[PDB]
C-alpha cells in the first residue's frame, strides 16, 4: 500500500492536473529557491555569465560604432580604452561588473552612450548581486538540513500507563544546539467514512499529546517518550491488537515544528508510523542515565523495546471491564 | 499484397546494394538507421496489435447489432424501442470509429518515423557520393545511380 | 583570428568613416542583437516557468485553446526556418572564397535560427498554457528583427545589390515573414485584446477537449505535432506497460460522432431533394465530404510537387560533379551559383522530402478520417432505413438478412476504401501534366517519342480496365450468391445431415465458386496483362528515349545527370500506373456498394 | 454590494482621512519596501545615480578649487589625476562608489580634501549599497508571492457531517514545499447590531475549525476540507437555505498563516465567500487516489461539488427536531 508520510519525512503526495501556472508565474522567488542544488548552481552561473555576455556585447557593438575596432589611423579617444575584439569587451564588461577594475580597458569621457551603459551595467549588476547572493544564501541556511539531526523512534508502541493503554513514541536530538518553542503535532490519517456517506481518503483526525498544560510545547534537551492517552475521545478508541499488521488503512504522523536556535528559521520535522510498526505490548527502555557528573543518553539503545504485560482488548473493552468492576 | 510486396522488399535490398556498391562508408552508417527502425518496430508492434485486436473486438457488437435488429424488427418496433436501438448503434458506431482512428493515427506515426528515416538514408548517401566525388572519383555516374 | 569580419586590407571592414549604416559588418551585428534580446529574455521565462516542474508535482494543462493565426504562424516558422537555412549556407559559401573567416555571413543566420526555435518554443509553452501578456516580448523581438533586417536591405538597396545575388533575395524573404509574423502578432491583440486596451475576450477551449473526456488529440495539436503525430507517443509508450483498452481510448470527438456525420449526410441528401438513386447518392457524398477530399487532395498535390524535387536534384547535382562579385567588401553568391553547388542541392532535397512526407502523411490521415466518418454516417442511416422497413422486402425475396448485414459489413467497408483511394485519383494528373513537362525539360523531343510510347498503349489499358470491371462485377454477383448459398447450408446444417443432403449443398456452393473462380480467373489473367504492361511501359520508354537521344537527336550529349533524372521522372511517373487493377477493382467495388445501397434505401418502407 | 476581502485575498478598505502623517514619515522603511516594483527600481536607480552625482559635483568642484581643470602650466600634483571635465568626475565618483577603481582616474596625496570626500564617499557608499541591497532582497524574499500558489474553493459548502450540519471548505497547495506551522483563522463579517443599539458595519466573529485538539494547526500536504460545525454557540446558528443570495449582508473569510519552510518568512492567504458562495446541499468530491506507488491529488476536480440530500432546516429548527425525537 502506498504510505502518505515516509519515516525520513518525506511526503509522498504527487500533485497533478494543476491547471492554474500564473501563480507559479507570480511566485518566481519561491520557484528559484525550492530548485535542486545543480539547478541552482547552474541559474547561478548562467545569470552572471548572461550578464556579462550581454553587456559585453553592447560594449564591443559601441567600440564598433565609434571605430575603435579599426586598427587604422590614431590619435583618437575610444569610448573604451584598449578595446580591440569581442574578448577586450567581456574582459572589460566582467571588470565592470564584478568591480575589479584592472584599468587597462577603461571608460573615456567621450562617448555619453558608454557612460550610460556604464551606469545602466552597473545597476542591473547590483541588483544581481543582491538577488543571487540572497538566493544562495537562503539556500544554505534553509532548515530543512536541520531536521535531519532530528531522531524519531522507528517503531511506536502502545502500553499502559496509570491503566489508560497510551501510545507512546520517542524522539530525540542529535545536537547541542536547542531548538525554540517545540510543538508536537500528531495525527491520525485514514479513509474514515461519515455515516451520511461521504468518503475521505487521506482524513487527518489530530490526536492530542499528554503535555500537562494542554498545550502542545516539548522541552527537548534529552530524548523525550511523547504518549497520547487513548480515551473515549480518541480516534484509536476502538483500535486492537488484532489490527496494526501491513494491510491496514491506520498511519499516525508526527510533526515536530519548531525553531533553529543558531539560525532563528523554523524547522520541520516529519516521521510517519503505519500499522505495522506500531508494537503492542511493549515499552521503551530508559536511555538516560547519571554519568561521572552530568547525564548521558545512550542513543544506541534508542529505538529498543521491551516486552510488558498490557492487556489485549481495546480502550473500549478496558474502559466496559473498568465500569463493570 | 504479394506482387506489391515482392517489388518493394527487391527493390529496397537493390538499392542498398547498389548505394554499397558505389559507397561502401554507407554500410557504416547503414547500421544505426536499422537499429532506430528496430526500436521503432519495438514500440508500434506492441501497440497495433492492441488497436487491431480492439478495433475488431468493437466490429462485432456493431455487426450483430444490426442481425439482431433486422431478425428482431417486429418486436423491437412493437414494444417502441426504436429510439433506444438507434441510440445502441450510435453507441457502437463510436466505439469502432474511435478504434480505427487510433490504428489510423498509430499508423500515421509508424509512416512518419520510417518515411523520415528515408529521407536521412537519401542525404547520408548523397553527403557520402559528393564528398567521394570532389575527392576520390566516381565518374560522375554512379553517384547518379546511387541518388537514383 | 576568428574575427567577426575577416583581417583584410589591414581590418578594412571595421572602419566607419564612411558611415555606421554604411558597413556590412556592423549592420550584420545590428541584426544579430535582436536575437540575443530574444534568447535573454525568453531562457529565463521558460525554464521559470516550465523547467521548475518536480517529481513530486506535475503540472499539466489538460484544456488548451490556439491564439489567432495558429497555422499561418506555424507556416511562416517553418518558412523562416527554411530561408535561415540557405542564407547559413549562403554565408558559409561566400565565406569559403575568402581567406579569413567572416563570421557576420553566417553567425547572424544561425542566431537567427536559434532565436525563431527558441520563439516557437516559447509561443508553445505560451498557447498550451494561455499566457497571452506573455507575447510581447514576442512582439518586441519581431518589430526589432523586422527594423534590423530593414535597415540591411535598405543598405543593400543603397549600395545596388541587385536580384542577381541570392543574400539580396533572402534579405528580402526574411523581411517579409518579419512583417507576416509582425502582423500576425498584431491580429492576436486585435482579436484577444490582451494589452491594456478595452475588455479581453475569452475564446474558451472547445467542450469536448474540456470535458468530454477524448483522448483523440488530433484536432487540438498545434502543426508540428498535427504532422509529424506526436502526441501518439505517449499511447505508443503506455502500451508497453498496460495493454490497451476502451478506457485509455477516449470518446469521439463532436466533428467525428456519428450522429454529427449522419445529420450532414441528411442535410446533404435534404438539400438535393429541394430521391435516392446511386447518382444522387454520390452527390449528397460529395457535398458531404468533399472539403476534406479537396483538402486531402491539396496535401497530395504539395507531396506530388515537391517529389519533383527529388529528380531535378539529382540533375544538379552530378551536373556540378561532372564539371563573383565583391560589391560592398565582401563576395556575393548568386542563385544559379547556390543553387549549382553540391551538398546545398542534397540539403535543400532532404528538406523537400521532409516536407513531402509530412504532406503525404497528412494527406492520408484527412482521407481515412473523411472515410471513417462516412461509415458512420452511412451506417446509421442504414439502421435507419431499417428501423423503417417493411417486414415484407425480407419476406417475398426481395432481400435478405444477411444481404442487410453485408450493406455494413462489406459494402461500406468497400466504399470506405475508395474513399480511402480518391484523392491519390484526383491528384495523379497534375502529377501526370507536371513529369511530363519536366521530362521535356531535361531531355527534350526524346522525351515527347517517350511520352508518346506512353500514350499509344492507353487504349489497351482502358480495355484491360474494362475487362476488369466486367469480371469483378462478376466476381462480386457469383460471390454474394455463394454467402447466401453458405449462410442457408450452415443454418440449417442439422436438416441436412439428417436427410443426408449436405453432398448436394455443398455441389451448389460448389457450382456457384466455380462461376466466381471463372470470373476471378478473368480477372486475374487480365490483370497479369496489365501488371505487364505497366512493367513493360517504362522499359520500352526509357529504352526508346536513350536510344533516341544519341541515334536520332543530335541536341544534346547523353551525361549522367540529364539520364539519370529522367530515369527517376520516369519511375515517378510510372509508380501510380502499377496499381491499376487495385484502383479499378476498388472504383467498380465502391459503384456496385453505392448502388445497392441505393436499392436498399429506396425500398418499401411501413405506412404512418 | 461591496466586497470586504476579494476571492484572491485583496482587501477592498479603502483608508481615508488619516490627520497623522508623522508616522509614515517616521517609517521610511515600510514605505520603501510596499511600494509598488516600477518605484522600487526607480528609488533603486536614483539613489545611487544621485550618490554619483553629488559626489561628482564635489570633486568636480575640488578640481576646480586645485586649477585642475586648466590646462595651463604643468608639473603639478593634481588632487585626482586624469579630471578634466564633468564627465572625468563623474566617472571617478562612480569608480570610487561602485569600488571598480580603474585607476587612470586615482585620488592623489596632494589634497587633504580630496581624502577626506574620499573618506565620506566611502562611508556614504558602504551604508547606501546596504540600505539598497537590503531593501531589493527583501522585497524579492516577500512572502506574499508564495500565498499565490495556496489556493481555496471557489464554492464553500454546507452538508451533514455526523448529523451537525457543517460549513465546509477546501484548501491546497500547489507547491512540493511544505508550510510550518499551518493555522487556519476563520471569520464571519456582517452588519450585527448589539440589542443596546451599537450597529457595528464590519462586525467580525470568527467560527472555530474542527481540528480534533480545539487547535488552529493543520497539516497541508494533500488538500483539506475545512468543516466548522455549526452549533448552538455558532453564529450560523439561524442561517437557512432561503439565505445565500448575493444580496445577503453574510460574507465568511478564511485566513491560512503559515511560514514558508523555504525562507522561513510567515505568509498569509485570504479567501472570503458571499453568501452566494456557499452552496446548500451540496459536497465536495474525493480528490485523492493511490497512484501506482504513492498518492495522486486530482487538482481538476478541486472545486468540484455534488448533490446531497441535506435537511432545508436551520440547525436551530434541526436541533429542536432532534430534541422532540
Ligand atoms: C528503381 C530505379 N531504376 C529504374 N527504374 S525504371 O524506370 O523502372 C527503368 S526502366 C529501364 Cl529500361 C531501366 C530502369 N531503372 C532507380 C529508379
Amino acid at each position: 500500500r502506498a504510505r502518505f508520510v515516509s519515516k525520513k519525512g518525506n511526503c509522498n503526495v504527487a500533485h497533478k492536473n494543476i491547471r492554474e501556472q500564473g501563480r507559479f508565474l507570480q511566485d518566481v522567488f519561491t520557484t528559484l529557491v525550492d530548485l535542486k542544488w545543480p539547478h541552482t548552481l547552474l541559474i547561478f552561473t548562467m545569470s552572471f555569465l548572461c550578464s556579462w555576455l550581454l553587456f559585453a556585447m553592447v560594449w564591443w557593438l559601441i567600440a564598433f560604432a565609434h571605430g575603435d575596432l579599426a586598427p587604422g589611423e590614431g590619435t583618437n579617444v575610444p569610448c573604451v580604452t584598449s578595446i580591440h575584439s569581442f574578448s577586450s569587451a567581456f574582459l572589460f564588461s566582467i571588470e565592470v561588473q564584478v568591480t575589479i577594475g584592472f584599468g587597462g580597458r577603461m571608460v573615456t569621457e567621450e562617448c555619453p552612450l558608454a557612460i550610460l551603459i556604464l551606469i545602466v551595467q552597473n545597476i542591473v549588476g547590483l541588483m544581481i548581486n543582491a538577488i543571487m547572493l540572497g538566493c544562495i544564501f537562503m539556500k544554505t541556511a534553509q532548515a530543512k538540513r536541520r531536521a535531519e539531526t532530528l531522531i524519531f523512534s522507528k517503531h511506536a508502541v502502545i502500553t499502559l500507563r496509570h491503566g489508560r493503554l497510551c501510545f507512546m513514541l520517542r524522539v530525540g536530538d542529535l545536537r547541542k544546539s536547542m531548538i525554540i518553542s517545540a510543538t508536537i503535532h500528531m495525527q491520525v490519517v485514514r479513509k474514515t467514512t461519515s455515516p451520511e456517506g461521504e468518503v475521505v481518503p487521506l482524513h487527518q483526525v489530530d490526536i492530542p499529546m499528554e503535555n500537562g498544560v494542554g498545550g502542545n510545547g516539548i522541552f527537548l534537551v534529552a530524548p523525550l517518550i511523547i504518549y497520547h492517552v487513548i480515551d473515549s475521545n480518541s480516534p484509536l478508541y476502538d483500535l486492537a491488537p488484532s489490527d496494526l499488521h501491513h494491510h491496514q488503512d491506520l498511519e499516525i504522523i508526527v510533526i515536530l515544528e519548531g525553531v533553529v536556535e543558531t539560525t532563528g528559521i523554523t524547522t520541520q520535522a516529519r516521521t510517519s508510523y503505519l500499522a505495522d510498526e506500531i508494537l503492542w505490548g511493549q515499552r521503551f527502555v530508559p536511555i538516560v542515565a547519571e554519568e561521572d557528573g552530568r547525564y548521558s543518553v545512550d542513543y544506541s539503545k534508542f529505538g529498543n523495546t521491551i516486552k510488558v504485560p498490557t492487556p489485549l482488548c481495546t480502550a473500549r473493552q478496558l474502559d466496559e471491564d473498568r465500569s463493570l468492576l | 499484397t504479394l506482387e506489391c510486396l515482392s517489388r518493394s522488399t527487391l527493390l529496397c535490398v537493390s538499392a542498398l546494394t547498389v548505394i554499397s556498391y558505389v559507397t561502401p562508408v554507407f554500410l557504416v552508417a547503414l547500421l544505426p538507421l536499422a537499429v532506430v527502425c528496430y526500436f521503432i518496430q519495438k514500440y508500434f508492434r506492441v501497440a497495433s496489435r492492441d488497436l487491431q485486436q480492439l478495433d475488431d473486438t468493437t466490429q462485432l457488437p456493431l455487426l450483430s447489432h444490426f442481425a439482431e435488429t433486422v431478425e428482431g424488427l417486429t418486436t423491437i418496433r412493437a414494444f417502441r424501442y426504436e429510439a433506444r436501438f438507434q441510440q445502441k448503434l450510435l453507441e457502437y458506431t463510436d466505439s469502432n470509429n474511435i478504434a480505427s482512428l487510433f490504428l489510423t493515427a498509430a499508423n500515421r506515426w509508424l509512416e512518419v518515423r520510417m518515411e523520415y528515416i528515408g529521407a536521412c538514408v537519401v542525404l547520408i548517401a548523397a553527403a557520402t557520393s559528393i564528398s567521394n566525388s570532389l575527392h576520390r572519383e566516381l565518374s560522375a555516374g554512379l553517384v547518379g545511380l546511387g541518388l537514383t | 583570428p576568428l574575427a567577426f569580419c575577416g583581417t583584410e586590407n589591414h581590418s578594412a571592414a571595421y572602419r566607419v568613416d564612411q558611415g555606421v549604416l554604411n558597413n556590412g559588418c556592423f549592420v550584420d551585428a545590428l541584426n544579430v542583437v535582436p536575437h540575443v534580446f530574444l534568447l535573454f529574455i525568453t531562457f529565463p521565462i521558460l525554464f521559470i516557468g516550465w523547467g521548475s516542474q518536480s517529481s513530486k508535482v506535475h503540472i499539466h494543462h489538460s484544456t488548451w485553446l490556439h491564439f489567432p493565426g495558429h497555422n499561418l504562424r506555424w507556416i511562416l516558422t517553418f518558412i523562416l526556418l527554411f530561408v535561415l537555412v540557405c542564407e547559413i549556407a549562403e554565408g558559409i559559401l561566400s565565406d569559403g572564397v575568402t581567406e579569413s573567416r567572416h563570421l557576420h555571413l553566417y553567425m547572424p543566420a544561425g542566431m537567427a535560427f536559434m532565436a525563431a526555435i527558441t520563439s516557437v518554443v516559447y509561443y508553445h509553452n505560451i498557447e498550451t498554457s494561455n499566457f497571452p501578456k506573455l507575447l510581447i516580448a514576442l512582439l518586441i523581438y519581431w518589430t526589432l528583427a523586422f527594423i534590423t533586417k530593414t535597415i540591411k536591405f535598405v543598405k543593400f538597396y543603397d549600395h545596388a545589390i541587385g536580384f542577381s545575388q541570392l543574400r539580396f533575395c533572402l534579405t528580402g524573404l526574411l523581411v517579409i515573414l518579419y512583417g507576416m509574423l509582425l502582423l500576425v502578432e498584431v491580429n492576436v491583440i486585435r482579436v484577444r485584446r490582451y494589452i491594456f486596451f478595452k475588455t479581453p475576450r475569452e475564446v474558451k477551449p472547445p467542450e469536448d477537449l474540456q470535458d468530454l473526456g477524448v483522448r483523440f488529440l488530433q484536432p487540438f495539436v498545434n502543426l508540428l505535432s498535427k504532422g509529424t503525430y506526436w502526441w501518439m507517443n505517449a499511447f505508443i509508450k503506455t502500451a508497453h506497460k498496460k495493454p490497451i483498452d476502451l478506457r485509455a481510448i477516449g470518446k469521439l470527438p463532436i466533428a467525428m460522432r456519428a450522429l454529427t456525420n449522419y445529420q450532414r449526410l441528411c442535410v446533404a441528401f435534404d438539400a438535393q431533394a429541394r430521391p435516392q438513386g446511386a447518382r444522387a447518392i454520390w452527390r449528397a457524398l460529395c457535398h458531404a465530404f468533399g472539403r476534406r477530399l479537396i483538402l486531402s487532395s491539396t496535401f497530395r498535390i504539395l507531396a506530388d510537387l515537391l517529389g519533383f524535387a527529388g529528380p531535378l536534384c539529382i540533375f544538379g547535382i552530378v551536373d556540378h560533379l561532372g564539371k563573383k562579385t565583391q560589391f560592398l567588401g565582401v563576395y556575393f553568391v548568386s542563385s544559379q551559383e547556390f543553387l549549382g553547388n553540391a551538398y546545398v542541392l542534397a540539403v535543400l532535397l532532404f528538406l523537400a522530402l521532409l516536407l513531402q512526407r509530412t504532406f503525404l502523411q497528412a494527406s492520408y490521415y484527412v482521407a481515412i478520417e473523411t472515410g471513417i466518418n462516412l461509415r458512420g454516417a452511412i451506417q446509421t442511416k442504414i439502421y435507419n432505413k431499417i428501423m423503417h422497413l417493411s417486414t415484407s422486402n425480407l419476406s417475398m425475396g426481395e432481400m435478405t438478412a444477411g444481404q442487410i448485414c453485408n450493406l455494413v459489413a462489406i459494402d461500406t467497408n468497400q466504399l470506405m476504401w475508395f474513399f480511402f483511394l480518391c484523392p491519390n485519383l484526383w491528384a495523379m494528373p497534375v502529377q501526370i501534366i507536371v513529369g511530363v513537362i519536366l521530362l521535356y525539360y531535361i531531355l527534350g523531343v526524346s522525351a515527347l517519342i517517350g511520352a508518346a510510347v506512353i500514350i499509344l498503349l492507353a487504349p489497351v489499358q482502358y480495355f484491360v480496365a474494362t475487362k476488369l470491371s466486367q469480371a469483378q462485377r462478376s466476381t462480386l454477383e457469383h460471390s454474394n450468391e455463394r454467402l447466401k448459398q453458405t449462410n442457408e447450408m450452415l443454418r440449417g446444417m442439422k436438416l441436412l445431415k439428417l436427410y443426408a443432403w449436405e453432398s448436394i449443398f455443398c455441389s451448389r456452393v460448389e457450382v456457384t465458386r466455380r462461376k466466381e473462380m471463372t470470373s476471378l480467373r478473368a480477372f486475374a489473367v487480365y490483370t497479369s496483362i496489365s501488371i505487364f504492361m505497366n512493367t513493360a511501359i517504362p522499359i520500352a520508354a526509357v529504352l526508346i528515349t536513350f536510344v533516341g537521344h544519341v541515334s536520332f537527336f543530335k541536341e544534346s550529349d547523353l551525361s549522367p545527370s540529364v539520364a539519370f533524372a529522367s530515369l527517376s521522372l520516369f519511375h515517378i511517373l510510372v509508380t501510380p500506373l502499377f496499381l491499376l487493377s487495385s484502383v479499378v477493382r476498388s472504383t467498380v467495388k465502391a459503384l456496385v456498394s453505392v448502388q445497392k445501397l441505393s436499392e436498399f434505401l429506396s425500398s418499401a418502407e411501413i405506412r404512418e
